[PDB]
């Protein structure tokens, strides 16, 4: 800990674009439980949001060159 | 008096009717100026000017 | 015609109209005429009752006299519930009947989603119609449909069009685009160079 | 005659009825073959969600990236 390698890839964002905000950070502290990977790929077949599509894969198709 | 004001002498009229024109709006002035577009407008412009789909959303 | 949209199947029906003024290679479709159906065309101004149906049946009974016309209608599955209402027939239960006895030759042309979806759920309509896959062109095929397409966009923006463009323009479009189809995203690149380039002078 | 549609993502199901043909089907033809000059515009979610299903739709257009 302490040691930076996240701050790596702030670094690496910021120049390969600029900012650090146009990194997709996806803290896999928040997919702990066995169905939270909906959130990256979609919710299942005959789910609600289904149709919607993963947040992952939308943000990925939106900027295809980017650090994740 | 209305005759008198007149005009004595007295080409798509559904779009007219239904639509605004942006154009006679810009001349008129009411619309807000538009600052540090030039590459979308451009784009725009290239995209309005193809042979094949020159739609641009 | 069944592909993913952006591969040509409206291009395969005008290219079969340019075959048959041309020459068509066989007999039986020497002189025939390919007519294009819009059903937007066909439902609009039928305000009253039943219109669409005398409509429809008086086009139906002028191809059965004519008997030189192959109906093209674009976007198959838009002809189930056409021109419907609550106690009225859509423009496919009224041609059924004539595609059966055999006084229609139809095209059709729909992608495998929009196929799968409306034609396949009947039966009768689908025992009618046979699909015919229309594939995506290989980046040869599809240089060499850009190479015979040069000669329009050339006159449009009033440019020059190399053959590395059209090399650069295929690869590079089948690389890094992904959500469209080999001809039509090869195509827009190309068109939209040529605009840009316009533009700049 | 230059046309604009703001909310582009309400052309698809315009007008559609019980036995009616919506707004997309009936402009496709004239925005495939380059007869219309329409310029829409509409957000990334109203994109995907209602444009992008009708994937023939979604090809006669072509998005221009609008960034913050
Ligand atoms: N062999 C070909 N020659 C010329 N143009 C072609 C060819 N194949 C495809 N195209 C281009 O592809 C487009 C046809 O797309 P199409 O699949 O008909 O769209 P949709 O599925 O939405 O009807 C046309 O604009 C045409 O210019
Ligand atoms: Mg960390
Ligand atoms: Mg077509």
């Amino acid at each position: 800990t302490g040691v930076g390698k996240t701050e790596l890839a702030r670094a690496l964002a910021e120049s390969m674009f600029g900012d650090d905000d146009a990194m997709i950070r996806v803290d896999m502290s928040e997919f702990m439980e066995k169905h939270a990977v909906s959130r990256l790929v979609g919710a299942p077949p005959g789910y609600v949001g289904h149709d919607d599509g993963g947040q992952l894969t939308e943000k990925v198709r939106r900027k295809p060159y980017s650090v994740i | 008096v209305v005759k008198a004001l007149g005009n004595p002498e007295m080409n798509t009229p559904t779009l007219d009717s239904l639509a605004r024109d942006l154009t006679v709006i810009a001349k008129d002035g009411t619309l807000d100026p538009v600052i540090g577009r030039d590459k979308e407008i451009t784009r725009v412009i290239e995209v309005l000017s193809r042979r094949t789909k020159n739609n641009p959303v | 015609l069944i592909g993913e949209p952006g591969v040509g199947k409206t291009a395969i029906a005008e290219g079969l109209a340019q075959a048959i003024v041309n020459n068509e290679v066989p007999e039986t479709l020497k002189d025939k005429r390919v007519m294009s159906l819009d059903m937007g065309t066909v439902v609009a101004g039928t305000k009253y009752r039943g219109e669409f149906e005398e409509r429809l049946k008086k086009v139906m009974e002028e191809i059965q006299q004519a008997g030189n016309v192959i109906l093209f209608i674009d976007e198959l599955h838009t002809l189930v519930g056409a021109g419907g209402a609550e106690g009225a027939i859509d423009a496919s239960n009224i041609l059924k009947p004539a595609l059966a006895r055999g006084e229609l030759q139809c095209i059709g042309a729909t992608t495998l989603d929009e196929y799968r979806k409306n034609i396949e759920k009947d039966a009768a309509l689908e025992r009618r119609f046979q699909p015919v896959q229309v594939d995506e062109p290989s980046v040869v095929d599809t240089v060499a449909i850009l190479k015979g397409l040069r000669d329009r966009y050339e006159a449009h923006h009033r440019i020059n069009i190399s053959d590395e463009a059209i090399e650069a323009a295929v690869k590079l479009s089948n690389r890094y685009v992904s959500d469209r189809f080999l001809p039509d995203k090869a195509i827009d690149l190309i068109d939209e160079a040529s605009s840009k380039v316009r533009l700049k002078s």
